[PDB]
């Protein structure tokens, strides 16, 4: 058993809790900010990769 | 009057009642002003955090901070020990924000 | 392991809190480097092998 | 009995019989005999110290709780990791990661 | 790293209670005490 | 009763040691008598009744 | 030891060694209230008493 | 404070052993106080003489 410092989850192993504390700085509008701008530029045909027409 | 009240940074006490907290009877056994506004505190000994700030305007949530401070410090067995701020999960905006949500209505 | 035993320092990280929790600070910036050489330095940990 | 020294090893305990005596009424509305049950946890609100819950060590906190929200959050808040790892024993698992109890939940257990 | 695992068994002998894991059970009866591969073989060689 | 400031039991008597309640049910004792009740008087709303022994 | 039988687990919920749940404080308000003034003093005829009472 | 740094410091819980480490604390305070430690009421029938 393996319990976070922050938001006090608690798992069963050590791996995982490293990746959830790599899951959880600066001011809170500029997360707000970087978080709509790389939601507003995740999916497009850009970044993406991987009959008719004479 | 009205012209006073904005400008005036009122006591730790009087902020109480916007959030219609109170004072319970036990503690005036006790000095209580003191460990208000010399002990509980903000700006805890780590430093300073960005999440441990609060906005220039609207600076009455140090009173309630004060208060629930206090009653974390001594609710507890034991002597009132000095208590810091471990960060609010939000920012001071959003959590005072949340104040004003709640204060929408009555 | 042997020298750790020996060695009379002592290692506590706790000056550098109690240090940068005293230098000057304006609270309305994006930010002011006391939290950010306390984040990067993170020294709760002692293991000073 | 709070305000003058009484010995609060056997003052709170007692005051615990009596809250609990004083719980149970036994109506006698129409076509039913109702019982009236108030948990202990309105008394907690009102400002009861709890001895020793999830597994804490016993007489954890004091009477001077502000019998209301503040306290409730007070005692509720001190001992909150304690809470969660009583949580997830008993499993109540759900993985919305709450930023306060984290991967345990509330609404079932509570 | 310092953790806590959600244990098994419950009793104390001074203070007669009972708690949640004996990962503190022990730490609570210490309270109680203070108040009151050839590389492997040239390795070893 | 243990104490977590001092580590021990409390040095309180018991039970067996109160004049008021050996005291008490020996006076509901003997003015109920061989009686098959026992409370002297009980409590009600509507207002106390009384036992009746002669005493 | 009458009240030790009904409350065998409920008197040790409030004195510090098992954990206080819920459902035991309700069966303590059960053995509370049905119950009778008969009751009440056969439990004091039950204890002794130990001759500095007397 | 060693064992407590080792202690993790955002998943602080009260136990009886955080209640006494702050009694200990205080005590040595009070301890170190630079009156108490030489009044004393009582005489000693030469401060009284």
């Amino acid at each position: 058993g393996y319990q976070c410092h922050v938001c006090s989850a608690v798992l069963f192993s050590p791996l995982d809790l490293d990746a959830h504390v790599a899951s959880h700085l600066t001011s809170s509008e500029i997360q707000r900010h970087i978080t709509e701008f790389i939601s507003s530029w995740q999916n497009h045909p850009i970044v993406q990769v991987s009959k008719t027409a004479q | 009057l009205a012209g006073k009240i904005m400008l005036q940074d009122v006591n730790t006490v009087q902020l109480a009642r916007v959030v219609n907290l109170a004072v319970p009877d036990t503690w005036m056994s006790l000095d209580f002003d003191t460990m208000f506004k010399h002990h509980v505190k903000l700006l805890p000994k780590d430093g300073r955090h960005l999440n441990t700030d609060i906005p220039p305007r609207m600076g009455w949530l140090r009173a309630i901070l004060r208060f629930l401070g206090a009653g974390m410090a001594m609710t507890a067995t034991g002597v009132a020990v000095d208590i810091y701020l471990e960060d609010i999960h939000g920012g001071g905006r959003s959590l005072g924000q949340r104040f004003m949500t709640w204060m929408r209505q009555e | 392991v042997l020298l750790q035993r020996i060695s009379p320092l002592q290692i506590d990280p706790t000056i550098i809190s109690n240090t940068m929790s005293t230098v000057s600070e304006s609270t309305t910036q994006t930010l002011s480097p006391a939290s950010s050489i306390l984040g990067k330095l993170r020294p709760s940990n002692s293991d000073f092998s | 009995g709070v305000h003058d020294g009484l010995q609060w090893q056997r003052w709170i305990r007692y005051s615990w019989a009596l809250c609990c005596a004083f719980s149970r009424q036994r109506t006698m509305t129409g076509e039913s005999v109702g019982y009236l049950q108030y948990p202990m946890w309105s008394f907690v609100y009102w400002g009861l110290p709890l001895v020793k819950v999830f597994g804490s060590d016993p007489w954890i906190f004091s009477w001077y709780m502000p019998t209301g929200d503040l306290g409730m959050y007070s005692w509720i808040s001190l001992i909150r990791p304690l809470m969660t790892r009583w949580m997830v024993a008993n499993g109540y698992v759900t993985d919305k990661c709450s930023p306060v109890f984290g991967n345990a939940d509330y609404r079932k257990c509570f | 790293p310092p953790t806590a695992s959600s244990g098994h068994g419950y009793q104390c002998h001074v203070c007669s209670a009972v708690l949640f894991s004996p990962l503190d059970l022990d730490a609570h009866v210490a309270s109680h005490g203070l108040h009151g591969d050839v590389e492997n073989r040239k390795t070893a060689q | 009763l243990y104490d977590p400031v001092l580590q021990k039991y409390d040095e309180i008597p018991g039970l067996s040691h109160n004049c008021p309640l050996w005291c008490f049910r020996e006076i509901c004792r003997h003015i109920s008598g061989p009686l098959p009740d026992r409370a002297p008087y009980l409590y009600l709303s509507a207002g106390v009744f009384w036992l009746m022994s002669p005493r | 030891s009458m009240i030790l039988t009904q409350f065998g687990p409920f008197i040790e919920s409030i004195s510090g060694i098992t954990d206080q749940s819920n459902d035991v404080f309700e069966n303590a308000a059960k053995a509370f209230s049905m119950f009778t003034r008969s009751d009440v003093y056969k439990a004091l005829d039950e204890i002794p008493f130990s001759e500095d009472a007397m | 404070a060693h064992v407590a740094s080792h202690g993790l410091h955002g998943n602080m819980t009260l136990t009886s052993s955080e209640i006494q480490r702050h009694i200990t604390e205080f005590i040595s305070s009070w301890q170190n106080h630079p009156i108490v430690q030489v009044s004393a009421d009582v005489e000693n029938r030469k401060t009284a003489q």
